[PDB]
C-alpha cells in the first residue's frame, strides 16, 4: 500500500498549501491595517512569501508526476518509492519555511497591537517554540532515513519507517498550522 | 470573506485531518 500512502501524504501536503496561502491572504489583510511602508523586514518577507510558493507548487508538480510514474509501475521499482519519499521530504522542507515566515509575520504584527502576556499568547508562544523544535527533529530524522534508503538501493523496512517519518511531519505542520490561524483571527478580531 | 476564510479553512483543516484518519490507520497495516 505503500504507493497509495504516498498519494494521501501528497494530497495531504496540496490542502496545507491552500491552507497556507489562506493564513498567507489574512496576514495580508492585517499588514496594510497596522503597517507603513516596507521596513522592519516586511519588503523581504513578501519576496520570500513568493519565491517559497513557487518553490513548493514545483515541488507539488514534480511529486504528482513521479505519483503517476510509480502507479503506472505497480505491477513490475523500489527506486520509484524512494524519490516519491525525496520529493515529500522537500515538499515538507519548503512548507515549513514557509510557516516560519507566516509565523514571524503574524508575531510581529501581534507585538505592535497586544501585549504577550496575556489572552492566550503567552501558551502561542511556546506551543509555536515547541512544534518548531519537533518539526525540525522530524525532518532531520527524515533526511537521515533517507539518505539510509538511497544507500540501500544497490540490489523494505527503511521504506516503511520514512512513510511514518513523513506522515509524522505533515502532523507537526498542520498544528503550526492551527496555531497560525489562531494568531490570525485573534488579531483580526483585534484591529478589524 | 472573514467568515466564508474561517468555511475554507475548518472545511481544508476537514480534510487533512480526515487525510492524516486515513494515512494512519495505513500505517496500522505498515507495522
Amino acid at each position: 500500500g505503500i504507493v497509495q500512502q504516498q498519494n494521501n501524504l501528497l494530497r495531504a501536503i496540496e490542502a496545507q498549501q491552500h491552507l497556507l496561502q489562506l493564513t498567507v491572504w489574512g496576514i495580508k489583510q492585517l499588514q496594510a491595517r497596522i503597517l507603513s511602508g516596507g521596513s522592519g523586514g516586511w519588503m523581504e518577507w513578501d519576496r520570500e512569501i513568493n519565491n517559497y510558493t513557487s518553490l513548493i507548487h514545483s515541488l507539488i508538480e514534480e511529486s504528482q508526476n513521479q505519483q503517476e510514474k510509480n502507479e503506472q509501475e505497480l505491477l513490475g521499482g523500489g527506486s520509484g518509492i524512494v524519490q516519491q519519499q525525496n520529493n515529500l521530504l522537500r515538499a515538507i522542507e519548503a512548507q515549513q519555511h514557509l510557516l516560519q515566515l507566516t509565523v514571524w509575520g503574524i508575531k510581529q504584527l501581534q507585538a505592535r497591537i497586544l501585549s504577550g502576556g496575556s489572552g492566550g499568547w503567552m501558551e502561542w508562544d511556546r506551543e509555536i517554540n515547541n512544534y518548531t523544535s519537533l518539526i525540525h527533529s522530524l525532518i532531520e530524522e527524515s533526511q537521515n532515513q533517507q539518505e539510509k534508503n538511497e544507500q540501500e538501493l544497490l540490489g523494505g523496512s527503511g521504506i516503511v519507517q520514512q512513510q511514518n517519518n513523513l506522515l509524522r511531519a505533515i502532523e507537526a505542520q498542520q498544528h503550526l498550522l492551527q496555531l497560525t490561524v489562531w494568531g490570525i483571527k485573534q488579531l483580526q478580531a483585534r484591529i478589524l | 470573506t472573514w467568515e466564508e476564510w474561517d468555511r475554507a479553512i475548518a472545511e481544508y483543516a476537514r480534510r487533512i485531518e480526515e487525510l492524516i484518519r486515513a494515512a494512519q490507520e495505513q500505517q496500522r497495516k505498515n507495522e
